[PDB]
């Protein structure tokens, strides 16, 4: 949630310049200062050589101040001036291709453009810093790779925080190899006195079979709506690989009652699964069938 | 204007793009392009005609038409026969640069 | 105004020879021709195009 | 294509002429020919041809003629001449009853039909379908549910 | 009569994503540059042409699929079933069309979709005039102040028991509307066959539902509770459209919307049966939350 720089109002210190409104002031400051003793405003007069220096070199100093005022603003700095904004916020300019060549033409050290630093300086705030809340224990728990999303809990207030890691490799159990791979990251990226009880989980594979005695009309669409309700069962259970994990009986009614079935009979889901954050769920398979 | 080369795909801009802009005019026949029928030259119609002194002035008058349509940044100066070997006439396409 | 091709006659060339311009003149030819666009654009020698009026 | 390009062309233009069009098949006319529909979308056409009864066990030669001759079946439902062809995958055309073969003025019930079906391909089962496969061809009150069979 | 146009989409041509279309074009580009390809050839203006081409047949595989949707009656949209219904003798009729009682308030109205599609689905069931099980149905849908029909026969032959059900309000259809089907079935039946027209051939028992749903701690409970009846008030109107059964699970699954974690039901002890003869009516509902 960052604001774009193209909708900002224009600042105070940046000014449009004019050579004339500096030089006509220098005429209107010198002509009254002579009290009529100088009255040759022809350009060949050697004061107008010099008043076109004091209005030209001043316009350079008026532009250096506008150049330096853009260099200290994030919406206008570029070049090595975003390096000074970048060095203060611990942001460095990237390297797409490396610096050193192996051939006779020198390969240029390809840096990213300054239009992408303004992306990175502005995203230096909304960034993973420390695992304070429930939304940051899990995002700091993305050191491993063979794993799907996760949630956190804390059973006491003062000491302990609980993270129930489940990783989808086989049945969804957490291996002991990635138990230490989580704990290598949480030692310096948490609050220091955390009792980060990073176990596997409280309960992982709790095998939730499903069976459905589908009753259809035996007409032409009976092959199409049977696989359509089966396809709605696939992406439902694939969305239930979760700690919200509300595996049920009547929530699977609307999965299978899609538009034109007669009725369904769910055998292995007979009651709703009691829900806590700590446990997990798994579906081993099914045996789908037609009523006849 | 920055375009890409016909062969090898490299983006070349200043004056190598100027020369391949002319040679897309001279070697495309008319109507060969898709949805652009008034593009190209009648120089393929001048291929394998006898080199008279009216063939020369008909090539100058047709290069000037075809470059006048789709090459405004070139002012054509002259087209001259400089050598003749068996069949192979060769023409010094000279022109000043504008734009 | 039905015309017959050769083995190298092409669509945007033909309806430029017939109409005189190509703004709105190719797809109006492809509209009132069944299965013309399905045939390959370097045409065969014996396919017939009925060019409509007011392209 | 590479043929649509002018005669002056590089190998780059001739290559990009063969890639950048990237032609595709248009399988749109094949949606209404039942003999040219794909097997994954054939019961979409069986829905719009209103094929009343369908089995996911037949061969595709027995699935596509039920869609191709779905007009001739649904044009003549009360006739016998489409009751002969509604039993197409069960290969059976043997015998049918009529009034005057029974001498005492028909059965009480004014001659509900007891047709003869002769199947040889499938012997196990194949009975429980024919009293309801023939239900759409049968009118609602012109016949009774009496039926005859043969294996 | 079941709608097919609410299923997942059929793909007649496959709809690949942007990356494997792009890598397929590079495989076409290496074979065309064979013998003269160099790594310097695939420059920046060359690759951006191939990223266009991978984007255009992403819009052509989407065009072939969107064309093949609107040809099949499954997922065909408005002003296009008139091209299909002309092939099935189905023309939309006028439900109080643009008669200007006053000239600026124009009130034009045609037949909508998903019932015109049913009349195209009931096209081949109107060819046979010897009266199969659906021709008595599909000819009885000519009226407006009713709903569809079911056919049966318990007694002696040529005695048709058709159940003329009607959706206009509280249950019972008028007897003056009942006489229109014999005017709608004169040259459509068989001449020896003779029907009796029963409006409620089995009887009507009063039904309700009382659900104590739970919603998530989160979004507002005003429009989500009312969204449960968006899949229910059109479901009860579709039960006697086929004349078929409601279940306990029909009182569960028609109340699951986006944002439901558990539901509850009390009004049936066990599910009721509604055969091809038997039908029923639901009087008044009360669905609140338990929280």
């Amino acid at each position: 949630m960052i604001i774009d720089l193209s909708q900002l109002p224009e600042p105070e210190v940046i000014e449009n310049l004019d050579f004339e409104t500096i030089y006509q002031e220098l005429l209107g400051d010198f002509r009254e200062a002579m009290a009529g003793e100088w009255t040759a405003e022809v350009e060949s007069d050697p004061v107008l050589k010099l008043l076109q220096l004091a209005a030209y070199r001043e316009l350079l100093l008026r532009a250096r101040i506008n150049d330096a005022a853009r260099a200290v603003m994030l919406a206008y700095a570029s070049g090595a001036d975003l390096d000074q904004i970048g060095a203060g916020f611990n942001v460095q300019r990237l390297l797409i291709r490396p610096a050193q060549p192996e051939a006779v033409p020198p390969v240029e050290a390809q840096y990213e453009s300054d239009k992408s630093l303004r992306n990175r300086i502005q995203l230096a705030f909304e960034q993973l810093s420390v695992a304070g809340p429930r939304n940051a224990y899990i995002a700091h728990a993305l050191g491993a790779d063979g794993r799907v999303a996760d949630a956190s809990a804390t059973s006491p207030a003062p000491c302990e925080v609980l993270i129930s890691v489940l990783g989808v490799e086989g049945n969804g159990q957490a291996p002991e190899a990635v138990l230490q791979a989580v704990r290598l990251a949480l030692n310096a990226e948490d609050v220091r006195p955390v009792a980060d009880r990073v176990t596997v989980r409280s309960a992982g594979i709790v095998p939730y079979q499903v069976k459905a005695q589908l009753y259809l009309f035996p007409g032409p669409e009976a092959e199409l709506i049977r696989a359509a309700a089966e396809a709605s069962l696939r992406d439902y259970i694939s969305a239930q690989r979760r700690l919200g994990r509300d595996i049920r009986r009547s929530a699977l009614f609307a999965t299978l009652h899609v538009e034109g079935v007669q009725r369904v009979e769910l055998q292995e889901p007979a009651a709703d699964v009691v829900l806590d954050e700590t446990q997990a769920a798994y579906c081993t398979g099914y045996a789908i069938t037609l009523g006849g | 204007m920055i375009g890409m080369d016909r062969r090898s795909g490299l983006p070349l801009s200043g004056l190598a793009h100027l020369k391949q802009s002319v040679e897309d005019i001279l070697t495309t026949p008319l109507g060969s392009r898709r949805m652009r029928p008034e593009y190209g030259s009648k120089l393929r119609r001048m291929v394998d005609m006898p080199v008279s002194e009216g063939w020369k002035s008909a090539v100058q008058a047709e290069v000037a038409r075809s470059l006048g349509r789709w090459e405004p940044r070139i002012g054509l100066s002259a087209v001259r026969v400089v050598a003749v070997v068996d069949g192979r006439v060769d023409l010094l396409l000279s022109g000043v640069f504008e734009g | 105004t039905t015309c017959r091709t050769a083995d190298g006659d092409m669509l945007d060339s033909l309806c430029y020879h017939v109409y005189g311009h190509l703004l709105g003149c190719v797809e109006a030819t492809l509209d009132a021709n069944p299965g013309l666009a399905d045939e390959q654009q370097p045409f065969r020698a014996g396919l017939l195009i009925s060019f409509p009026d007011m392209p | 294509s590479s043929r649509l390009l002018p005669p002056n062309r590089s190998s780059l233009e001739r290559s990009l002429g063969d890639v950048l069009p990237a032609e595709l098949p248009v399988p749109l006319r094949e949606l209404h020919d039942p003999a040219r529909c794909e097997a994954a979308l054939l019961p979409y056409l069986a829905w719009t041809r209103s094929v009343d009864r369908w089995d996911p066990d037949w061969s595709d030669e027995a699935k596509r003629n039920a869609v191709a001759t779905s007009f001739v079946l649904h044009q003549r439902k009360g006739t016998l001449t489409a009751l002969r062809q509604v039993v197409e995958p069960i290969g059976a055309l043997s015998e049918v009853t009529e009034w005057w073969q029974r001498s005492p003025t028909g059965v009480p019930g004014t001659f509900e039909i007891t047709v003869d079906v002769s199947d040889r391909g499938i012997d196990e089962g194949t009975v429980l379908e024919l009293e309801r496969l023939l239900d759409d061809v049968r009118p609602v009150s012109r016949h009774l549910t009496r039926l005859d069979l043969r294996i």
